[PDB]
RNA sequence: UUUCUCCCAGUACGAAAGGACAAGAGAAAUAGAGCCACC
């Protein structure tokens, strides 16, 4: 449940996300008509006083049962275009999100771990 | 049907630069096969993703729904989600800096993967 | 089994690999001086070789070959 | 509806569309797909579905009701739905 | 440099002959692909680092070109 | 004689004869698939189809840290870290997509419920996905593990140190003094260890369910 | 109760460019009336 505020970890190798930076990325919106945010949900994320569109892949909210509880937030830059900012991720990433609804094939395929 | 041999023949007849499928055991909980294409222009890449949906939708796929296409925008990646296979269709230049195909090929070894890194977050005060 | 046959072929397998420059490819064609060819440059020349006459050659004497008669003289007497 | 007290409740409600999955003939009991307002122990009336949709399903069902009494064929103990999955089948498998 | 050039030697050829029997991929990229491997590392490394170079070749070779299909 | 949880119904004013037919059903589903015995703590394996691949089956292993639920809809969760993650997953017993159960450890924890595992270190909660089964005894206690886990700092997803929970499994001495602990006995509420309004009698219950799962075997 | 996508269909139409209806399906959102198998 990625409400208003929320900090998150940036699963990415993004400059700015790549980059330390001493306050951490916040989210205060959803790219969805309901204002909170789960997995497959976009979001825009500030990064080093930037702003980058990133895609939520992982949620601290008790989940339904067959689903695994992650235990930090993570998400994935996406860019204007759409393509990832990111070329790779590096924590395991849910496989629900091919069947979501929505444009993930480019995301998955940058995600080297599935669980 | 429309299965991986028909689509990659239809790639190869459009006359795609670079083909890499990639096979998914069952014990990777993922899809079976996943494709990667090249392609020497956007305008290349329009017309050869537009020729497998087509072929697709005649190609019986009854069962299956209409598959959208994603990416059209982006001139320089279009991917395409069929039932049995993802193709990932982008510029051959594209194909080197992304390397789809190292990720799948080496599923943990690939070297991108060593190159995303970490960051320490802590509070003003 | 024809040692001209083998001499030919082996140097139609040379010829074959582009990356090499056959500006003197003679039955006593040398790798490291005659065609300056780095360390890949003979590991895969061989390989190209193995392929044509079902490979069973280890790299423990075919390195020290350098030549295309050697290897010649190295699968006809190993036939 | 049950009532709530002073603030309630205890008014009558309908649920339109809800489906029946199985029907057990030894024990009378419905099978009904969502809630039905009301607490526990609580009778209920149950009739046709009167959506337009469903206008007319009586045609290949009993029309006047049905009467055990007649056993033109002893129906099954339990009823089921085609895609209801029963009990004892093989595990499902999404292949 | 390498503990043995022989399975140098032998995982060249593997991975050209799986090429050939690489349908699915454009064998075309694939050949080049293995050629620029071969020369971006084996030109210059370590004992113990070249081993693992080779050893995990020879796992790609041994696994079905690592699930190249 | 091990009866399991689900089939003890919970008190309240639904007919019992939901439960003979859901026990009938559920022992039904047991022949198809056969539920091995197992308590909070145990380390298992389960096999379940996997809805998004097709033909291809998933096993998860993790500790057994919750069991929750009665009759049909009985779940249970188990934890394990994944690639540095803490994963909890809930499994239906009866859900006809797990294709098979596998309990790797069969073994008990100090407490009933685990959960103060994710405030313990990752060493007691990470787990070989890979593990092969132990041996054990069918005709024996399964194995209690004693050993008490350390906290991470103070701040905690429950407070674990208010006599209510009672956990017995954590090693509050070294994150907590005496004087914290007396704090957190504020709550002691002596009462509810005599209080009568809080028990119900399933003695008679357990009895009479143990032959009629046998009898259905 | 409202909205979006898909489908119909790259079809009708149109020299091309471009580009529909209606009918059907899936997703959500909110409102209303309820409900506790699970969480």
């Amino acid at each position: 449940a990625v409400q208003k505020m929320t900090r998150v970890r940036v699963v990415d190798n993004s400059a700015l996300g790549s980059t330390p930076y001493h306050r951490p990325p916040r989210c205060i919106h959803v790219y969805n008509k309901s204002g909170v945010g789960k997995v497959g949900d976009q979001i825009l994320l500030a990064i080093r006083g930037q702003k980058k569109k990133a895609l939520i892949v992982g949620h601290r909210m008790p989940g339904s049962r067959m689903t695994p509880k992650f235990d930090s937030n993570n998400v994935v830059l996406i860019e204007d275009n759409g393509n990832p900012v990111g070329t790779r991720i590096k924590i395991p990433i849910p496989t629900s999100l091919r069947r979501r609804e929505g444009e993930y094939s480019k995301v998955l395929a940058i995600a080297q771990n599935f669980v | 049907k429309f299965d991986i041999d028909m689509l990659v023949s239809l790639l190869r007849q459009e006359n795609a630069r670079d083909i890499c499928v990639i096979q998914v055991p069952p014990e990777m909980r993922y899809t079976d096969y996943f494709v990667i294409g090249s392609g020497t222009s956007t305008r290349h890449l329009h017309a050869m993703v537009h020729y497998l949906v087509k072929m697709y939708k005649h190609l019986k796929c009854r069962s299956d729904p209409y598959v959208k296409i994603e990416g059209k925008d982006a001139d320089d990646w279009l991917c395409v989600d069929f039932g049995s296979m993802v193709i990932h269709l982008m510029l051959p230049e594209t194909r080197e800096t992304y390397e789809l195909e190292k990720l799948w090929t080496l599923r943990s070894f690939d070297d991108q993967l060593a190159q995303i890194a970490a960051e320490t977050l802590p509070e003003d005060f | 089994l024809t040692l001209d046959g083998i001499k030919d072929r082996v140097l139609y397998v040379l010829k074959l690999y582009d990356k090499i420059d056959p500006e003197k490819l003679s039955v006593n064609s040398h790798f490291m001086k005659d065609l300056g060819l780095d360390s890949l440059d003979q590991v895969e020349i061989i390989m190209a070789m193995e392929d044509e006459f079902g490979f069973e050659i280890p790299d423990i004497d075919a390195e020290k070959l350098m030549c295309p008669q050697e290897i010649v003289d190295y699968i006809a007497d190993k036939k | 509806t049950i009532g709530k007290g002073f603030q309630m409740g205890n008014q009558n409600r309908t649920v339109y569309g809800l489906k029946v999955w199985r029907v057990n003939t030894k024990h009378n009991i419905i099978y009904v797909n969502g809630s039905v307002p009301g607490h526990k122990n609580c009778l209920v009336k149950i009739k046709d579905s009167t959506l337009p949709a469903y206008k007319d399903s009586c045609k290949n069902l009993p029309f006047p009701t049905y009467f055990p009494d007649g056993d033109e064929e002893e129906l099954p103990e339990d009823l089921f739905d085609e895609s209801v999955w029963q009990p004892s089948e093989p595990s499902i498998t999404f292949a | 440099a390498p503990w043995s050039r022989e399975a140098v030697l032998c995982l060249y050829r593997a991975l050209l002959r799986q090429g050939r029997e690489l349908r699915y991929t454009d064998r075309d990229f694939y050949f080049a692909s293995i050629r620029r491997e071969f020369r971006k590392n084996q030109k210059l490394e370590n004992l113990e680092a070249r081993e693992k170079q080779l050893e995990k070749g020879l796992v790609f070779l041994h696994s079905k070109l690592g699930g190249l299909i | 004689r091990f009866l399991s949880p689900e089939f003890i119904p919970p008190r309240g004013r639904t007919n019992p004869l939901k439960f003979k037919i859901e026990r009938k059903d559920m022992l039904d589903r047991r022949k198809v698939l056969p539920i091995p015995e197992f308590y909070v703590g145990s380390i298992l394996r389960v096999t379940t189809a996997d809805p998004y691949a097709s033909g291809k089956t998933s096993q998860f292993l993790g500790i057994c840290i919750k069991r929750s639920g009665n009759g049909l809809g009985a779940t249970f969760t188990l934890r394990n870290t994944i690639e540095g993650q803490g994963v909890e997953i809930c499994f239906e017993l009866y859900n006809p997509r797990i294709q098979e159960i596998q309990v790797v450890k069969l073994e008990k924890r100090l407490d009933d419920n685990l959960l103060y595992l994710r405030d313990a270190l990752p060493e007691y909660s990470t787990f070989d996905v890979n593990m092969k089964p132990v041996p054990q005894e069918a005709c024996q206690e399964v194995p209690v593990n004693k050993l008490k886990v350390k906290m991470k700092p103070k701040p905690w997803s429950k407070r674990w140190e208010r006599p209510n929970f009672n956990i017995k499994g954590i090693r509050f001495d070294l994150a907590l003094t005496e004087e914290q602990m007396k704090e957190a006995q504020k709550w002691n509420k002596p009462w509810i260890e005599f209080d009568m309004m809080r028990e119900y009698d399933t003695s008679k219950i357990e009895a009479a369910l143990w032959e009629e799962i046998e009898a259905s075997k």
